[PDB]
């Protein structure tokens, strides 16, 4: 099919970025003195 | 005698009548009589689509099939006139009756291949001089295939040719030319062929049946794509009666 | 029964009102894009396919044609300024209806 | 308000009326094909949700 | 006729004809203009001049109808052709054009001066390149079009920041949460003369 | 808009005779007709066979002519195919069948006037409408 | 104890992770082969001949959907309301091309989904709860079965049963539209005042209850850490709530009793929902939304539109499109 | 009656127009009609042979009472609206109809409905009574409370 | 290069007068006295090579060749069309109101 | 490509759902 050829990048890193963004503010939680 | 009740849901229906082993007699014709032929059956057993080569110049077989659209697939319910020629040969001329179904069959890998299985306006003839119909008997003749969807079809985007829109609305301003095949419907009308191998005869009744092969053009989607080669095998039965 | 389930009430309630709000502020955000006509209408590609072969349907195809149907058919008396005379000949119909 | 600001005039804003709801709803199925767009299905999901 | 001034009056240039997914330049859609063609003038088998009913905006797609000069139906593309009356073959339909590329130049044959009205409905008709941009047909708003959008639907959110801030400023002092010690007084009907004040029990 | 006796005015035969029926008379028509024939007529169209109408045209090109009280009265007696060849009381209401269609039964010859009345008039005040079917609904 | 007791303390312990239960011994492999059926077949499944009349509608990824076109597409109009398991086919293929999997689908989840319900009474039971979660349950249960199965008896196949799809969901809409007049339908609306009502209760409820949390933290903390779970004291003022909320509009229309307001907010949304359930279970019979059309005539007699006709001619477009190729008679009696 | 051969009718779709086959064979009417092949009626059944709708007495055998009954059924359908306009949804007032066939089939479908919910509640509470809790939980006997933690 | 054969039809007197050869039998309507009974033979003994042939169908009242007669010049013929032939149409072309 | 995305989306919200359901912050009453 004639897709967008831009979708499949714009789709990873609207994934990607906003979830690693919660991931290293989840390890450093982590990792602060229990 | 079985009733609708006995036959409903068991798959009987959809198939022809059968005539027993001791049905090997012959059926006297009397060339100054008038016959028809009040019900002619067919059920077929096999659909084989011949294959299209990438090389266009190796010998394409016939290929199996598998039926996906279930037991809708007889013909039957056909009569029509069964003239004496003067050289003693028969010809049936089809007249009226359920003398086609649309029938889907899917090859290997999953193409789907829709055919218009039909017999309409067959003409079908004899060796000549058949004083009596017997197991040696056989008919060779023509008919019809006019396109498998009728002129009112419409297409997913709405498009079609007796009805429908003319272009493609979704691409307002797409150039017209490589859409034009998909554009401008056609309704196709090729010729087909079959044989009717005379198995059985009950000299007394006027019953007859036996095995047919016959060979046509498949659905093209009014004229968007090409059609397959089709070859269609089975089992027929037919009653004679002077008329 | 569900395998998850709330352990904190603030969270709970709060939660009760970040999504109808969140939802109805979504909704909100479409309606300005079709004060504009900035539709979500159509997927391209789908239409390309559809163009080019006519055995091609999907449930996007289907409603397309009911659009049109609405539009043609509803026209005329929803919108008397514009002064539409449709033919009978050039309204979209299925067979028989 | 915004949304008929963006067309032709008011005429085309809801008119305060239940049947005439019904008929901008429908009108905005037709036209705009409203029920595709994620804005509205996110809507939907708030609403139920 | 200024090619600049008929290529104004030209559906593809209007801002709301565009699609919120449709992505890009103009040009990815209709084409890229290369000229105009010329006006089109229909008339039919008695020579009457018939007029091609517009497209409004609201409408992705459009029936194509031709009117003489007091709005009469003379002619249409069927849908249905079983009862046809209109069609362009039984009226005679012919197209010339005056100016442009195809100045001085007269069409016959209903498959072109269908086409011809087909483009009609969109006003004024051009020649695109679609070929550049590998153009989809489809049509693309402006940066008319999209500054409006981007900034209306900005101004609705910055309306949200505006509410949670104020409320912050005007309700610091309870933002962690109200008094453990509240009165039940205080919101207890009657109690106090003026919501709230306890000068006025 | 009214509904004057200019309108309720109509062929009673095809000599160029007229009849001016009253609101009453307008009003038992429309009552017979919804009782009596709109199952299959409503909105003056056919529903068990559409390509035939109840047009004031199209009854004026019926043979014999029914587009006035007389043909309208006598086609409620003795229906016939549109080209008048075949009797059909078998297969639709009339006095001749009211034996098996018993809604017949109980019309009186002022009633038949009274449906021939309101399926003349109807077309007056509906013009397309009566016999357009959906499209111009 | 022998082995099957020890079984059936295992099935109703109340100490797993998930809960089993007897309900849930059919639950569980009923939900699972649904699951399992309609991920493969909304990946993969080939085109499926919805209205019986050889024209195969594509529902999957692999075959040219995305995920907002993609569904999987009911059984055939030919099969009606006829069982198709996949052992009544002559081959896979075949069960394909004449929607089976729509059937698989549908059968096991109404049944998985049916005793989803009926574990949450077991579970309210085992754990010394009062039993009525359930209930609230069977609101959109019941409008599950609506669009699955009653609407299908009702109209004679499953090909009219709503599509397990995104743009097959409004499809059927627009069809029911077409049908029925479901706006126009006071069970409908209803269904509305259920939902929009729902929402609205929510965000309410939502907002007096955070508006009223008693101060526990400090600022640079989130408000949630001032709520411990199962500490015994509630973590907001109701008096205080219901001192607001009472004043917003007056006294008398504000709940004190927060029994009778959480009470409230299950009745409403429930209710309306079942409304809803049963005007798409009543119109499946064809008892259908109010019609005004032409209601409205002059002295005359010239038709005097109202909304109600404009309503009736967008139904008109949707009607004449729907199945364009479907319909050989002028009336769509089905 | 038209001259039409309604047997060989081949309709837009490749279907039959009026006749086509069962998924098991059966002669049956076509159109949208084909969902309701089981249906049987005694003004249907004459035309009804071994194989299902019979050809022959499809041509010959139908009788004028068949044609009215067939008339009759159609224009009765049970479509109707709330307010008891007959037919289809987008059908203008004139006929006062809705088929008693909708009617009890509606009315019962709602209270059959609520019957099951009835059931439910009652069923529910029955348990709960017999066991002792349909009051609430005891706060110093709290089940939940005497449980492993679930992780 | 690729045609309708409807649209092309509507550009000969087929799109004028009702066509003997093609045209479907409703259009009968549109004169006094030729439905349904004449309809009806003339379609089935279709096709004509000439308007005046249909006054040659066997077994013609007096009456039905005056009728046939005074509507001569309202009928035309053209070449069969398979399009508009095939599929029972012209008995029922898929048309109600 | 596209088909890939969807799947692949799809499987990390199942994944997801896995971790919330198993691999949770255990409720613990203070
Ligand atoms: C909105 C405001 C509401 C405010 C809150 C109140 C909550 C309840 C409201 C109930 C409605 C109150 C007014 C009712 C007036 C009414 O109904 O008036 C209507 C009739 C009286 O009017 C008569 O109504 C008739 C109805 O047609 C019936 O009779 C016709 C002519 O003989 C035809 O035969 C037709 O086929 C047949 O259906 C005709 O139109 C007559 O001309 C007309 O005079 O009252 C009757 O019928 C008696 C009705 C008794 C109960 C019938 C139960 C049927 C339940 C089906 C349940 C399924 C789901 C329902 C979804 C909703
Ligand atoms: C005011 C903002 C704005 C506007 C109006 C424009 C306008 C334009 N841009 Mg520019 N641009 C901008 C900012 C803007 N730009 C920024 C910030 C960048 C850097 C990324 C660019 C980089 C850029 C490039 C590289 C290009 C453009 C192009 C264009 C033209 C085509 C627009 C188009 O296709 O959009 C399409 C718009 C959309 C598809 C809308 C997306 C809406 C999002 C996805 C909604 C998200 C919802 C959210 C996640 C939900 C959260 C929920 C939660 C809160 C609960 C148009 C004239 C094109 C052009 O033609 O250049 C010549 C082009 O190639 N722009
Ligand atoms: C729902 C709308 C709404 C609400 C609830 C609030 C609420 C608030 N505003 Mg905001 N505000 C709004 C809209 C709103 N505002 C709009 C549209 C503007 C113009 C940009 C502002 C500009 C504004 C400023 C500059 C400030 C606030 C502030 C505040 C806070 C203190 C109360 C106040 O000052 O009210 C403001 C009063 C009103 C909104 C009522 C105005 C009523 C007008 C005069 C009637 C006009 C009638 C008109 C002439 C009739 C003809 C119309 C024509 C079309 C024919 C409070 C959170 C203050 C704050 O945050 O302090 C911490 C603050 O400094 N507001
Ligand atoms: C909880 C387990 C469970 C249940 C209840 C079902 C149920 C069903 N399966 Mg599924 N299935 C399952 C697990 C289950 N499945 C598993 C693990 C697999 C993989 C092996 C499958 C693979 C599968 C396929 C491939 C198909 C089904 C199909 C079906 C449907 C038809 C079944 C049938 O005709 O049997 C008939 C059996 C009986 C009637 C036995 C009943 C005997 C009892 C003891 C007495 C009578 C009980 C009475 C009917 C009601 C009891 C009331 C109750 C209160 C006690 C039905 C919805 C078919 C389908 O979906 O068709 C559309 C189908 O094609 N299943
Ligand atoms: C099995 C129940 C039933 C059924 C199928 C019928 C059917 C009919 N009735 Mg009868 N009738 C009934 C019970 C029933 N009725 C009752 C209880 C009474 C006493 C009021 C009557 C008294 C009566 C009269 C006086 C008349 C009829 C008439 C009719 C006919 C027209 C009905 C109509 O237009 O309704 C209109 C539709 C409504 C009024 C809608 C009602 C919606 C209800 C209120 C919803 C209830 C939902 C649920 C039960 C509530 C649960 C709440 C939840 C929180 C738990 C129709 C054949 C008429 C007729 O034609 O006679 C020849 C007529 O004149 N009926
Ligand atoms: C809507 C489905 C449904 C649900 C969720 C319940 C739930 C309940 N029932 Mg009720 N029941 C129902 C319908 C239902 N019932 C119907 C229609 C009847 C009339 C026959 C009954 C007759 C009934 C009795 C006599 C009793 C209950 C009782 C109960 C309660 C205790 C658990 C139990 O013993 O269930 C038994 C469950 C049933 C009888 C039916 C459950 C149906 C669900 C959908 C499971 C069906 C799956 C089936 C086995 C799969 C077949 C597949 C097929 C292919 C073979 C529980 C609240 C008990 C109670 O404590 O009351 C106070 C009790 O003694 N019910
Ligand atoms: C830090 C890192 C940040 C990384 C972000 C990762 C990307 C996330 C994905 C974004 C999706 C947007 C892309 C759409 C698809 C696409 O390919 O566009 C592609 C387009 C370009 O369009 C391309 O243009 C080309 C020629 O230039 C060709 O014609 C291509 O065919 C055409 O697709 O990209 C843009 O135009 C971006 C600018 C968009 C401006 C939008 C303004 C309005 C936005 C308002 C939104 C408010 C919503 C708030 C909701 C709360
Ligand atoms: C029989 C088994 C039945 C269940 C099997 C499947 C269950 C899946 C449930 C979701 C698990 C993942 C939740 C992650 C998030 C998570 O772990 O949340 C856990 C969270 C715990 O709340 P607490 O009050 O304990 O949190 C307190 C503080 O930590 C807040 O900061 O629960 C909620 O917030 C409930 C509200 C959100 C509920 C979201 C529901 C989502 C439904 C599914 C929607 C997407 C489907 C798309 C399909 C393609
Ligand atoms: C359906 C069951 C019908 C009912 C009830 C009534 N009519 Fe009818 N009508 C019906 C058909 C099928 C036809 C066509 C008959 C044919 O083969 O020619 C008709 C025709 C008429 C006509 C003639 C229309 C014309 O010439 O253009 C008239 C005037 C007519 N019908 C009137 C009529 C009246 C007054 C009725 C109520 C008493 C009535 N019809 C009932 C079908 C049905
Ligand atoms: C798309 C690309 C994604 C790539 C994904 C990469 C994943 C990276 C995983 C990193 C895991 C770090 O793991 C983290 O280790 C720290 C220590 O190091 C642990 O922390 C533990 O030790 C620290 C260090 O003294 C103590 O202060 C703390 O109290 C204790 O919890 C965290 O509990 C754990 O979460
Ligand atoms: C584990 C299940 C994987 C999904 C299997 C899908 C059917 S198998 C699939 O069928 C296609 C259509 O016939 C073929 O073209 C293809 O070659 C074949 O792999
Ligand atoms: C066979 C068609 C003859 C008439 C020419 C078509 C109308 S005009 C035509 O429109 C296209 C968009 O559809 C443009 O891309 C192209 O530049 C233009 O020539
Ligand atoms: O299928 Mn689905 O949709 Ca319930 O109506 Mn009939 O069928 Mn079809 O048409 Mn309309
Ligand atoms: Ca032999
Ligand atoms: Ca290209
Ligand atoms: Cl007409
Ligand atoms: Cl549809
Ligand atoms: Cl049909």
């Amino acid at each position: 099919m004639e897709v967008n050829q831009l979708g499949l990048i714009a789709t990873a890193l609207f994934v990607l970025v906003p979830s690693v963004f919660l991931i290293i503010l989840y390890v450093q939680t982590e990792s602060q003195q229990k | 005698t079985l009733t609708y009740d006995d036959i409903v849901g068991t798959g009987l229906a959809n198939k022809c009548p059968t005539l027993d082993d001791t049905a090997r007699g012959a059926y006297p014709i009397d060339s100054s009589q008038t016959y028809r032929i009040a019900r002619l059956c067919l059920q077929p057993t096999t659909f084989l689509v011949k294959e299209e080569p990438k090389n266009k110049r190796q010998e394409a077989e016939f290929v199996p099939t598998k039926l996906v659209t279930r037991e809708t697939t007889s013909l039957d319910q056909i009569q029509g006139e069964l003239k004496v020629n003067s050289d003693g040969s028969l010809t049936f001329v089809e007249e009226d009756g359920i003398d086609f179904q649309p029938v889907t069959v899917q090859m290997a890998g999953g193409e789907r291949i829709p055919l218009l299985f039909t017999v309409k306006n067959l003409v079908a003839s004899t060796q000549p001089n058949v004083t009596s119909i017997t197991t040696s008997t056989d008919f060779k003749g023509e008919f019809n295939v006019p396109s498998y969807r009728t002129a009112n079809f419409l297409d997913p985007k709405g498009r079609g040719l007796a009805s429908g829109y003319d272009s493609a609305i979704a691409l307002p301003q797409a150039k017209e030319e490589e859409l034009a095949r998909a554009n401008v419907k056609r309704f196709s009308l090729t010729k087909g062929q079959i044989s009717l191998n005379v198995a059985k005869v009950d000299g007394r009744t006027g019953e007859i049946a036996g095995t047919f092969e016959s060979e046509q053009l498949s659905d093209d989607d009014m004229g968007a794509h090409e059609p397959h080669e089709v070859k269609i095998q089975g089992v027929f039965y037919a009653s004679i009666e002077p008329a | 029964i569900f395998g998850i389930a709330f352990s904190n009430k603030r969270w709970l309630h709060f939660f009760m009102l970040f999504v109808p709000v969140t939802g109805l502020w979504m909704s909100a955000i479409g309606v300005v894009g079709l004060a504009l006509n900035l539709r979500s209408y159509d997927f391209i590609s789908q239409e390309i396919r559809a163009a080019e072969d006519p055995e091609f349907e999907t449930f996007y195809t289907k409603n397309l044609l009911l659009n049109e149907g609405i539009r043609a058919w509803m026209a005329p008396q929803d919108q008397p300024h514009e002064n539409f005379v449709f033919p009978e000949e050039v309204l979209p119909r299925g067979n028989a209806l | 308000l915004i949304y008929p600001l963006g067309q032709s005039s008011w005429f085309f804003a809801p008119s305060f009326g239940v049947a005439a709801i019904f008929r901008f709803l429908l009108f905005f199925q037709g036209f705009h094909n409203w029920t595709l767009n994620p804005f509205h299905m996110m809507g939907v999901a708030g609403v139920l949700g | 006729i200024p090619e600049k001034l008929a290529f104004y009056d030209y559906i593809g240039n209007n801002p709301a004809k565009g699609g919120l997914f449709r992505t890009g330049p103009m040009n990815k859609g209709d084409g890229i203009a290369q000229a105009w063609k010329g006006h089109a003038v229909f008339r039919n088998k008695e020579g009457e001049e018939l007029f091609v009913r517009r497209m409004p905006a609201f409408f992705e797609s459009f029936p194509v109808i031709l009117t003489d000069k007091n709005g009469v139906v003379k002619a249409d593309i069927p849908f249905r052709r079983a009862e046809s009356k209109y069609s362009f073959e039984q009226q005679g339909v012919t197209v010339s054009f005056y100016g442009g590329e195809l100045n001085g130049q007269t069409f016959t044959d209903p498959p072109t001066v269908k086409s011809y009205a087909r483009k009609a409905i969109f006003g004024e008709i051009f020649e695109f390149d679609t070929e550049t941009l590998n153009s989809d047909g489809i049509f693309r708003t402006s940066p008319r079009g999209w500054f409006t959008f981007a900034h209306a639907v900005f101004a609705l959110l910055f309306f949200f920041g505006h509410i949670w801030h104020g409320a912050r400023t005007l309700f610091r002092d309870v933002f962690s949460g109200i008094d453990p010690e509240l009165s039940p007084e205080q919101v207890e009907w009657g109690f106090y003369q003026k919501v709230g004040d306890v000068t006025t029990r | 808009a009214e509904l004057t006796p200019e309108v309720l005015t109509v062929p009673l035969n095809s000599e160029g005779k007229t009849i001016t029926l009253t609101e009453k008379q307008y009003l038992e028509g429309k009552r017979l007709f919804q009782y009596a024939c709109a199952s299959c007529h409503v909105g003056g169209i056919t529903k068990t066979n559409p390509s035939l109408d109840l047009r004031t045209e199209t009854l004026a090109l019926a043979t014999p002519p029914r587009d006035n009280i007389e043909g309208l009265v006598d086609y409620m007696k003795n229906p016939t195919t549109y080209d008048g060849e075949q009797e059909i009381a078998e297969v639709h209401p009339s006095l001749r069948s009211a034996d098996i269609f018993p809604k017949m039964r109980n019309l009186t010859e002022k009633d038949l006037v009274a449906i021939a009345g309101h399926i003349l008039v109807e077309p007056k005040i509906l013009g397309d409408k009566w016999g357009g079917g959906k499209v111009y609904y | 104890a022998n082995l099957w007791e020890r079984f059936c303390n295992w099935v109703t312990s109340t100490d797993n992770r998930l809960y089993v239960g007897w309900f849930g011994v059919i639950m569980i492999p009923t939900l699972l082969a649904a699951t399992i059926c309609f991920v493969i077949a909304f990946i993969a499944a080939p085109p499926v001949d919805i209205d019986g009349i050889r024209e195969p509608v594509s529902g999957s990824l692999l075959y040219g959907n995305n995920i907002i076109t993609g569904a999987v597409v009911p059984s055939s109009n030919a099969i009606g309301l006829h069982f198709y398991p996949i052992w009544e086919a002559a081959s896979l293929d075949e069960w394909l091309y004449n929607g089976g999997p729509y059937q698989l689908i549908i059968f096991h989840f109404l049944l998985g989904a049916s005793c989803y319900m009926g574990r949450q009474w077991e579970l309210s039971y085992r754990l010394g709860m009062r039993p009525w979660i359930c209930v609230a349950y069977s609101a959109p249960l019941a409008s599950a079965f609506a669009v699955f199965l009653i609407y299908p008896i009702g109209q004679g196949s499953f090909s009219d049963g709503m599509p397990l799809g995104i743009s097959g969901t409004f499809n059927f809409m627009i069809v029911f539209q077409a049908e029925h007049n479901i706006l126009m339908h006071p069970f409908h609306q209803l269904g509305v005042a259920g939902v929009f009502g729902g929402a609205l209760f929510c965000a309410m409820h939502g907002s007096l209850v955070t508006s009223s949390l008693i101060r526990e933290t400090t600022e640079t903390e989130s408000a949630n850490y001032g709520y411990k779970f199962g500490q015994e004291e509630e973590t907001y003022n109701i008096v205080a709530a219901h001192g607001y909320f009472g004043r917003l509009i007056f006294q008398y229309a504000s709940f004190n009793n927060s029994r009778s307001l959480h009470f409230f907010l299950a009745a409403w949304p429930v209710v309306g929902v079942w409304f809803a359930a049963l005007g798409i279970s009543t119109m499946a019979f064809n008892l259908n939304g109010f019609n005004f059309n032409h209601s409205v005539i002059d002295a005359k007699g010239n038709v005097i539109n109202t909304w109600a006709d404009i309503i009736n001619r967008a139904n008109l477009g949707m009607e004449v499109m729907h199945e364009r190729n479907a319909h050989n008679f002028p009336l769509d009696l089905a | 009656k038209l001259g039409a051969n309604v047997g060989s009718a081949q309709g837009p779709t490749g279907l039959g127009k009026y006749l086509m086959r069962s998924p098991t064979g059966e002669i049956i009417f076509g159109g949208e009609t084909m969902r309701f092949w089981d249906f049987r009626g005694p003004w249907l059944e004459p035309l009804r042979g071994p194989n299902g709708l019979d050809l022959n007495k499809i041509k010959n055998d139908i009788q004028p009472w068949q044609e009215r009954r067939a008339a009759e059924y159609m224009t009765h359908a049970p479509l109707g609206s709330l307010n008891s306009v007959g037919g289809v949804a987008t059908e203008i007032n004139s006929v006062n109809f809705v088929s008693p066939r909708s009617w009890l089939a509606t009315s019962h479908f709602v209270l059959a409905f609520f019957f099951l919910v009835g059931h439910l509640w009652h069923a529910g509470r029955a348990r709960a009574a017999a066991a002792g809790f349909e009051k609430g939980i005891d706060r110093e006997s709290e089940p939940v409370l005497s449980m492993p933690s679930l992780d | 290069e690729l045609v309708n054969v409807v649209d092309e039809k509507l550009g000969t007197a087929y799109g004028e007068k009702i066509d003997l050869n093609n045209t479907n039998i409703a259009a009968f309507i549109q004169y006094r006295g030729l439905y349904p009974t004449l309809a009806k033979l003339i379609v089935k003994n279709a096709p004509y090579e000439s308007v005046e042939d249909v006054l040659n169908i066997p077994g013609l009242t007096e009456r039905q060749k005056q009728i046939l007669r005074e509507n001569l010049e309202h009928f035309t013929v053209t070449e069969v069309e398979t399009a508009l032939v095939e599929g029972g149409d012209r008995y029922n072309n898929g048309l109600y109101k | 490509m596209e088909t890939i995305t969807y799947v692949f989306i799809f499987a990390c919200i199942i994944a997801l759902f896995f971790f919330a359901i198993f691999f949770r912050e255990p409720p613990r009453i203070t």
